């Protein structure tokens, strides 16, 4: 079809993934902006195009102000698009480093934001398997903006708290210990997830990481991180005890998203 | 020391059912 070509106007650069080319347009019939997520698709199998459907179809379930919305899905002869709102903030990732840090009243509303969203995945049957700051989008652009969950290219469809293998995917620092065990998983790895991003929100950068592949992820399967000073003295105990329950090591005794929104350092304010 | 970095996304696949 030619669908995408007649009805936007393509304009400028967003951001990357590891496969996608994110581009700002213009719907030429309302002068609307949008976000193009574009994909070249002669260079995909046809478990990628499985995996692009599958992204169309899982965000489109999700209906959530803290959930980029998705407007269309275009394909054309060499190229996909996926019509998203367009969210103007910048990936959550540039702001934490702008500011190397958020205090614990930034963070913990940041924080709030993103397991409201992840919980809505959850109790929607939807495990999204990446969450990192570069797929968490800010929507105002500096200070208190809503933080927009995004990129579901790897979500998957799990029902309640049983957990399989869904195959090796995610970010590696990341990624969670029974992900890394090749144990069955299911939707509180993505509560992990979370636990490394206020780590890093804290603070302003991970609680895993070494030069070392293969050591990283022994670090992350022992749970093995720590809060050195004189970074983490000023810091509440309560913030920290948040962060221990979401880095628990075993997903059944982790902390899930429901019972994290509840949490003092979350909810005491 | 760490530093808060770009990681790229990864699928090696391997789903079992
Ligand atoms: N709705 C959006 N508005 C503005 N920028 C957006 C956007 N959706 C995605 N982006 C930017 O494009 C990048 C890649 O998008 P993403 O959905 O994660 O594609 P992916 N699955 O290949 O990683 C994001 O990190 C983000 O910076
Ligand atoms: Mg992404």
């Amino acid at each position: 079809c030619t669908r995408f070509s007649d009805n936007y106007d393509i304009k400028e650069e967003l951001g990357k993934g590891a496969f996608s080319i994110v581009k700002r347009c213009v719907q030429k019939s309302t002068g609307f902006e949008f976000a193009a997520k574009i994909i070249n698709t002669k260079k995909l199998t046809a478990r990628d195009f499985q995996k692009l459907e599958r992204e169309a179809r899982i965000c489109r379930k999700l209906h959530h102000p803290n959930i980029v919305r998705l407007h269309d899905s275009i394909q054309e002869e060499n190229y996909h698009y996926l019509v998203f709102d367009l969210v103007t903030g910048g990936e959550l990732f540039e702001d934490i480093v702008a500011r190397e840090f958020y205090s614990e009243a930034d963070a913990s509303h940041c924080i709030q934001q993103i397991l409201e969203s992840v919980n809505h995945c959850h109790q929607n049957g939807v495990v999204h398997r990446d969450l990192k700051p570069e797929n968490l989008l800010l929507a105002s652009k500096a200070k208190g903006a809503a933080v927009k969950l995004a990129d579901f290219g790897l979500a998957i469809e799990v029902q309640g708290d049983h957990q399989a293998w869904f195959g090796f995917a995610g970010t590696p620092g990341y990624l969670s210990p029974e992900v890394l065990k090749k144990e069955p998983y299911g939707k509180s790895v993505d509560i992990w997830a979370c636990g490394v991003i206020l780590y890093i929100l804290l603070v302003g950068y991970p609680p895993f990481w070494d030069e070392d592949q293969h050591r990283l992820y022994s670090q992350i399967k022992a749970g093995a991180y720590d809060y050195p000073s004189p970074e983490w003295d000023t810091v509440t105990p309560e913030a920290k005890n948040l962060i221990n329950q979401m880095l628990t090591v075993n997903p059944n005794k982790r902390i899930t998203a429901a019972e994290a929104l509840k949490h003092p350092w979350i909810c005491q304010r | 020391q760490a530093t808060l970095a770009r990681q790229d996304t990864i699928d090696e696949g391997g789903e079992v059912d």
